[PDB]
């Protein structure tokens, strides 16, 4: 809301399932201006070679 | 956003100094006041029309330059 | 020789993040505010 000035930032870079929460939680004032530039996915982190 | 490229005071000065310049035609010369518009379609009164031409050839040539300079900075913003 | 290890004290005070926290204690002052038209004669 403060934009690039007043100590704020221009853009937030987050993962896609965080951002699809933020659009619904706020009003219709933001939109993902690009596509995904690193498309990997999530997962469970185990002990190595378990 | 249409009338934006001039200040609100400029739209009254420009529309004001077409009637005061239009009243200068009456010195060389509702239904009676429309007779000057039939005379100002296209001596000393011709010299009034020469300077008034280069006024309108500036208010044409600045309203373009402040409708461009809005429609570019609106595009080339951050 | 006090200047050598209070040089290493400040770098160990800064990697931990204590220079900013003291800066938040005193200097937390951020209240800083911030088309085309035409006029001539």
């Amino acid at each position: 809301q403060r934009g690039p000035n007043a100590g704020g930032v221009a853009a937030i870079v987050d993962e896609l399932p965080y951002i699809e929460v933020l659009l619904t939680n706020s009003n219709c004032k933001f939109r993902t201006v690009g596509q995904e530039f690193t498309r990997t996915g999530w997962g469970f982190a185990f002990q190595r070679d378990s | 956003s249409f009338l934006k490229p001039f200040t609100i005071e400029m739209w009254a000065v420009t529309g004001g100094f077409f009637l005061f310049v239009g009243a200068m035609v009456w010195i060389l010369e509702q239904l009676i006041t429309i007779f000057w518009f039939s005379f100002s379609t296209m001596s000393l009164g011709r010299f009034v029309l020469i300077i008034w031409l280069f006024v309108v050839l500036i208010i044409n040539s600045s309203y373009t330059a402040s409708l461009t300079s809005i429609l570019t900075i609106r595009q080339l913003t951050s | 020789p006090l200047a050598v290890d209070m040089s290493t004290a400040i770098l160990q005070l800064s990697e931990e993040g204590e220079l900013e926290k003291i800066h938040r204690k005193w200097l937390n002052y951020k209240h800083e505010c911030s088309l085309s038209l035409k006029s001539f004669w």
